[PDB]
């Protein structure tokens, strides 16, 4: 019957927003959270973090386990008196994701 | 067709709290010597009987410690010849608790004819709970009355739900004057706060 | 030269920062904002909205072409009288993405 | 190898405020008959010379109205005869101006020997600028001293930047009382502002 329509598409539905690891964009900026006078070109990285939504409010969506990601990006500081100089952050990249009780 | 037999092509399922502990899922079957596990998503996590704790019973259907498929979306039992399945029972986790109810301003409102009445009542409560609000008071002859219910944020992350219903009358009379019961309703459990509203000139 | 390793890596980086349409999941009681009384299963839907970052401030990442899409999802209310009762609602998903200026 | 020839394998470009409104990529090349375009990502974008406005001189490299690479993180010129391409260019837009450097308090500071003082300056710029603070005390004898640099978030969205630099002493003494001034600097652009701080028994 139709209620296998709206079955179909509402399994498929809580599939698509569990909680997962998730490619997002991080500014870099704001995690090292560096300076007034400091710029990041790239002013982003693309790493994963969990994501998703937990059934149960007492339990929300966090990492079990985490590796971590060194990427180069070239920092700008003003005034500029350099001079783009390749520096390298360490990057949390989360590999697995579980929603667990909140305390 | 199916050896599993429960209204509608979707049921569902109450985790209120222990205990037991245990809920159970009416996954009522056709024959007794049947090996039935209880599946559960999202993400997928198989359960089967540990006698005694974790049982299917062909008149019961499936017993589980709640805790195990909280997390769930939704459930299905799942017995196997050579794999049949129950209906889908969608999960549905539900708080009672009320902390406390308080009302804003919450002692002697005085008050002049024309004067604007602002009652802000607050309930706060345990995780997985709505409220619904009801008021009583004095006019309830309809006279330039306005009710918004509101969600503020308890995280902080505590371990707790903040709720908002805001009373408005815009031209107060003495007709208005008396006393203003707020009522928070959380499932079936229901806490009840007043003041009294004073109008003179 | 080593400086082909650094160079690969970060116009990979811009490439996957960019401005673009991306899956995530949306609390649906927060977009329809609905009520102190009432929950949905499931919590959310898997829509595409605009994401990535902009190498100049001043231009932010939006979408210029959006479809719409009704997904069926059960309500509920409480105190419960009912019933979780079938509902649709209609959220809006992107389809393309520009940084385009601010103001 | 190559007919593009321009230090380091990546060069850099920066957008400073118009006009003329275009910028040069320098992709000075070994011959002259060359149909170049200016490869801009991400997203992919290319641009033909329409003379005259984008052009390709081959004593001069490229010329864009800015504009139309602003958005871009990289950029490169690219000739075929049958493809080349130059070193990638790293695009920097670059903003100068500040508007305006607030001290707080701004006016009549009165501490007594003991005091904690504390100074806020405060920036606000248009977009794409960063700054650097430097500060001018009377004591600098180095005497519990502190300073930190904060970045306020406009938005609002308005269409602009807010700094915030903090100094701090904990028990000013009478060697302290005199001008302090606070400067903003975003790019060459730098605005100066004082105040007088007294300090008596
Ligand atoms: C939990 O309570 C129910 C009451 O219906 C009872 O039948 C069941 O045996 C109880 N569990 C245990 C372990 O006693
Ligand atoms: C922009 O100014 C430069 C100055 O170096 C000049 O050579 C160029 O011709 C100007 N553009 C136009 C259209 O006049
Ligand atoms: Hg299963
Ligand atoms: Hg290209």
């Amino acid at each position: 019957h139709y209620n296998t329509e709206i079955l179909k598409s509402i399994d498929n539905e809580w599939r698509k927003t569990q909680c997962m690891p998730r490619e997002v964009a991080i500014d870099v900026g704001k995690e090292f959270g560096v300076a007034t006078n400091t710029f990041f070109k790239p002013p982003c990285v693309s790493v994963y973090r969990c994501g998703g939504c937990c059934n149960s409010e007492g339990l929300q969506c966090m990492n079990t386990s985490t590796s971590y990601l060194s990427k180069t990006l070239f920092e700008i500081t003003v005034p500029l008196s350099q001079g783009p100089k390749p520096v390298t952050i360490s990057f949390a990249n989360h590999t697995s994701c579980r929603c667990m009780s909140k305390l | 067709r199916s050896p599993f037999i429960a209204s509608d092509q979707h049921g569902v399922v109450y985790i209120t709290e222990n205990k037991n502990k245990t809920v159970v899922i009416p996954c009522l079957g056709s024959i007794s010597n049947l090996n039935v596990s209880l599946c559960a998503r999202y993400p997928e996590k198989r359960f089967v009987p540990d006698g005694n704790r974790i049982s299917w019973d062909s008149k019961k259907g499936f017993t589980i410690p709640s805790y195990m498929i909280s997390y769930a979306g939704m459930v299905f039992c799942e017995a196997k010849i050579n794999s049949y399945q129950s209906i889908m029972y969608i999960v549905v986790v539900v708080g009672y608790r009320i902390y406390d109810v308080v009302l804003s301003p919450s002692h002697g409102i005085e008050l002049s004819v024309g004067e604007k009445l602002v009652l802000n009542c607050t309930a706060r409560t345990e995780l997985n709970v709505g409220i619904d609000f009801n008021w009583e008071y004095p006019s309830s002859k309809h006279q330039h009355k306005k009710l918004v219910n509101r969600d503020l944020k308890t995280q902080s992350g505590s371990e707790m739900k903040k709720f908002l219903s805001t009373l408005t009358i815009d031209g107060v009379t003495r007709s208005d004057q008396g006393l203003y019961t707020c009522a928070a309703s959380s499932g079936l459990m229901t806490k009840k706060n007043s003041t009294f509203v004073r109008v003179h000139e």
